[PDB]
RNA sequence: GGUGAAAUUCUUGGAUUUAUUGAAGACUAACAACUGCGAAAGCAUUCGCCAAGGAUGUUUUCAUUAAUCAGGAACGAAAGUUAGGGGAUCGAAGACGAUCAGAUACCGUCGUAGUCUUAACCAUAAACUAUGCCGAUUAGGGAUCGGACGGCGUUUAUUUUUGA
């Protein structure tokens, strides 16, 4: 899960919601970056490929 | 000719150094090449510190200081009169100017 | 200048009508934490509390600077300045903790000298209360009372070994603290004191200081740890 | 100057010059002989030994190599021979 | 005997194209069709077998890396880094 | 680890040293081997077998630094080589250690 | 109207002077920075607007700080004094000494002078080129 | 705001100024010098890893293995070129405001390529000490950076030997 995961690691194949299985970054070489977290009202900044 | 034997730059024994902005026109010089001046001066003129002295809240006051390092391309510096021409034989002197200790 | 305005309130506009805003102002007393001597450090403006718009939300995120000077009522800390954040706001009164630490701008211009050499390092730590918060180091070298050559300069591998040890100290005297705790040593310059002996064998290094400190992260706000160095 | 004796310089002047450049070059260097406190055994070592030397018996060191000649453990005596 | 002052792998292409287009696909075209050490066995038998697919002829693994080679100096940036981060910080 | 080097250089001159899998399991059933060295991309199932044999002879193992090709050229052959075993040591220092 | 306070005891404030070589501005709030109190430039004064960085016109726009500061309570002043620092000059203008007499001559009281220009421990590139202003 | 003096431009749709917070890219002030290193071009914030180099010290080892080089080869500031990323600040071309008899300029407000980075080309500079490389000899002096050796004291530490 996106939480258990420190800032500036890439990732792949993002779930929009949980459980939805994979809608955002999974094309041939391409990744998300996570930027920040907020611990209180759970919710993480990401940035796309399109910026 | 050569007019001075430094070639009036000061750099004997490297290749390249970076160079700096003139503090007047903002003009880049070697910092070996340019005139170096450092100065220490009163925060007020010596004629208001009276005013700041018994204005104060805290019995007797010192009034700090202010220190400022300006640095001049050639150009800019005898136009300022920081510095000025000299003779062919008192070119080759280096000694700082001996300033006055009595002020007549 | 008067008579420059061209344009004046723009592409349509009309006098205003009501004036002298000060009128709905109020006045509040600032307070000091426990270690400090004096705790009146002035007072602050703002507007009356009203409907729609809470006074206090506008009194808590305000910092002061204060000299150490006044704080401690003694002339010798007349070049540290030091950082009031504000809490917590009882009846008329704003209650504050420790925020920063700096020094002024003149000290630090006279220290720095030519013909010396000037060692600096910083070193991230964190309290047992969860507080991060960063320290910088300064020093410079030291004449010797019966020294004849011009100019007293340090070796490179020398200067790497004194910094190595100010990191060690610093972390030491920071490992096991509170940050009421740690505040008392600041003041002291015990940090200072400590350093220079341990690197004496390496060099004297006159002018131990310690420059500026600020922190970076803050746990929950713990409003009985606030009251207890308050109110004293 | 402008007359001189080269043949024969003084001692002195000698002793002040680089080990190669004397009239003929000769070695500033010496072996020594090292009292362990531990044992009674005689050790020959350089002046300018590069390695550490250790003692037939009781296996202790005698001497830290350096930059120049070679510093003696304190609690040791030695003779130049 | 060496048949080719200039043009290399790409003179099947004979006079078509532009020589501008040739040299870029060229760049390309030769780092795709040699052959690799194996990272597990060590012998040198690894080729590209779909887009991005390499295997190995002899140990039979089969690793997923770049388009037209085996890996890229992006992905090869990660794991150092992933790596530096997730030991020090954890341990 | 550059001591290993210049240790396993010297053993092949003056000692005897079998090179291979099937030659280094034959010299454990023995029960006359001395030491034996392991590559770094080894199989993991081969490792974990010869250390079992090992295991079962209490001789020591030592873990090379280096791929199966560098242990070739650590010993002057042209070819790669991921164990071996050290029947003896000639003037060597390594079993010291 | 004003802070309630015996008569011994007086309330400080605080003086922003930005006293650049085209202009200068006198401004007082409170002991942080969050509220203004006053605030009136140099240019207001003078009309014809090369005499904006003029001292005299300094003085006439520290005195009416003054006039203004009074009735609100606050007695006494704290000094910051800036230059335009950053690729600037770094020297305080003409008008930077003339405001602080003129507000220690008003009445009012002064502690604790300092300088607050910014300085950059390595600058972006300066305006001007690599030859400078060549008039 | 900006200038010798002005104008173009921004502004109660709150400009300029004041305090707190966030993001992005570039750059490493003061200390910094008739001081250090590299074949030259060049190189300045901290710490970790990787290979290399000069001098000094030496009663170690080899024994002429050396000097300089037509053609030939490696590296070679800034600008410029080919593809991606990046694009805060300055700013060729360009558009306006003043000045002037004219002003396609000097001065002022904007601003594209470029300035930075990865992978490849280009091979020129007042690339300067306008002074090719190796070796021997010839005169007086005081400073300074690196290594070794000798010496009377002061300073100082779980302190001696070391370091200043
Ligand atoms: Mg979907
Ligand atoms: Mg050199
Ligand atoms: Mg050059
Ligand atoms: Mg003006
Ligand atoms: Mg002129
Ligand atoms: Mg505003
Ligand atoms: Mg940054
Ligand atoms: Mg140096
Ligand atoms: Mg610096
Ligand atoms: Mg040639
Ligand atoms: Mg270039
Ligand atoms: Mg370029
Ligand atoms: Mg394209
Ligand atoms: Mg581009
Ligand atoms: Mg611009
Ligand atoms: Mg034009
Ligand atoms: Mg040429
Ligand atoms: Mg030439
Ligand atoms: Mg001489
Ligand atoms: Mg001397
Ligand atoms: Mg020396
Ligand atoms: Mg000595
Ligand atoms: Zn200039
Ligand atoms: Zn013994
Ligand atoms: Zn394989």
């Amino acid at each position: 899960p996106l939480s258990s995961v420190p800032e500036g690691t890439v990732v792949s194949n993002v779930e929009e919601k949980p459980g939805d299985r994979g809608a955002l970054g999974r094309t041939s070489g391409n990744y998300v970056t996570v930027v920040g977290h907020n611990p209180d009202e759970g919710k993480t900044r990401i940035k796309l490929p399109s910026g | 000719v050569k007019k001075r034997k430094n070639n009036g730059r000061n750099k004997k024994g490297r290749g390249h150094v970076k160079p700096i902005r003139c503090s007047n026109c903002a003009r880049c010089t070697p910092k070996d090449k340019a005139i170096k001046r450092f100065t220490i001066r009163n925060m007020v003129e010596s004629a208001a510190i009276r005013d700041i002295s018994d204005a104060s809240v805290f019995a007797e006051y010192t009034v700090p200081k202010m220190y400022l390092k300006l640095q001049y391309c050639v150009s800019c510096a005898i136009h300022g009169k920081i510095v000025r021409v000299r003779s062919r034989e008192g070119r080759r002197n280096r000694a700082p100017p001996p300033r006055v200790r009595y002020n007549k | 200048v008067g008579k420059n305005k061209r344009l004046s309130k723009g592409k349509k506009g009309l006098k205003k009508k009501v004036q002298d805003p000060f009128t709905r102002k109020d006045w509040y007393n600032i307070k000091a934490p426990a270690p400090f001597a004096v705790r009146d450090v002035g007072k602050t403006l703002v507007n009356r509390t009203t409907g729609l718009k809470n006074a206090n939300d506008a009194l808590k995120g305000r910092i002061f600077e204060v000299c150490l000077a006044d704080l401690q009522k003694d002339e010798d800390h007349a070049f540290r300045k030091i950082k009031l954040r504000v809490d917590e706001v009882q009846g008329k009164n704003c209650l504050t903790n420790f925020h920063g630490l700096d020094f002024t701008t003149d000290k630090l211009r006279s220290l720095v000298r030519k013909w010396q050499t000037l060692i600096e390092a910083n070193v991230t730590v964190t309290t047992t209360d969860h507080y991060l918060l960063r320290l910088f180091a300064i020093a410079f070298t030291k004449r010797r009372p019966n020294q004849i050559k011009k100019t007293t300069y340090a070796q490179s591998s020398q200067i790497r070994a004194i910094r190595r040890k100010m990191v060690e100290i610093i972390q030491r005297e920071a490992a096991s603290c509170t940050l009421h705790q740690l505040v008392s040593k600041l003041i002291p310059e015990v940090i200072g004191r400590e350093i220079e002996k341990a690197t004496q064998g390496i060099y004297p290094l006159q002018n131990v200081h310690i420059r500026k400190v600020k922190l970076l992260k803050q746990p929950k706000f713990d409003l009985g740890a606030l009251m207890a160095l308050h109110g004293e | 100057v402008l007359a001189v004796d080269l043949l024969n310089p003084s001692p002195a002047s000698e002793a002040r010059k680089h080990k190669l450049k004397t009239l003929v070059p000769a070695p500033r260097s010496f072996f020594m002989d090292v009292k362990c406190p531990g044992c009674f055994t005689i050790t020959t070592v350089f002046s300018h030994a590069q390695t550490v030397v250790i003692c037939q018996g009781c296996t202790n060191v005698l001497c830290q190599p350096t930059g120049g000649k070679a510093r003696l453990t304190e609690g040791c005596s030695f003779r130049r021979k | 005997s060496k048949r080719t002052k200039k043009v290399g792998i790409s003179g099947k292409y004979g006079t078509r194209y532009g020589a501008s287009l040739r040299k870029l696909v060229k760049k390309q075209e030769v780092t795709q069709h040699a052959r690799y050490t194996c990272t597990f066995c060590g012998k040198n038998s690894v080729r590209r077998t779909a887009v991005g697919i390499w295997s190995c002829k002899s140990c039979k693994k089969t690793m997923a890396g770049g388009a037209y080679t085996v890996s890229t100096p992006a992905a090869a940036a990660m794991r150092s880094t992933l790596r530096r981060l997730r030991e020090i910080t954890e341990a | 680890a550059q001591s290993i080097g210049a240790k396993l250089a010297l053993v092949i001159k003056s000692g005897k040293v079998v090179l291979g899998y099937r030659s280094t399991l034959k010299a454990l059933r023995s029960g006359k081997a001395k030491l034996i060295l392991i590559a770094a991309n080894t199989p993991p199932l081969r490792k974990s077998e010869l250390e079992y044999y090992s295991m079962m002879s209490k001789t020591p193992v030592h873990h090379y630094s280096g791929t199966n090709i560098e242990l070739g050229t650590a010993c002057g052959k042209l070819f790669r080589c991921s164990t071996m075993a050290i029947l003896d040591a000639g003037d060597s220092d390594i079993l010291a250690d | 109207l004003g802070p309630q306070v015996r008569e011994g005891e007086l309330v400080f404030g605080v003086a922003r002077i930005f006293a650049s070589f085209n202009d200068t501005f006198v401004h007082v709030t409170d002991l942080s920075g969050r509220e203004t109190i006053c605030r009136v430039t140099g240019g207001m004064k003078v009309k014809a607007d090369r005499d904006e960085s003029s001292p005299y016109a300094a003085m006439l726009a520290a005195q009416d700080v003054a006039a203004r500061c009074k009735e609100l309570g606050i007695t006494a002043l704290h000094i910051k004094i800036r230059a335009t620092g950053g690729n600037g000059t770094k020297t305080p203008g003409p008008g930077a000494q003339s405001a602080l007499r003129a507000l220690a001559r008003s009445g009012m009281k002064i502690g604790r002078i300092e300088d607050v220009t910014p300085t950059p421990s390595d600058s972006t590139r300066r305006k001007g080129g690599r030859r400078g202003r060549r008039l």
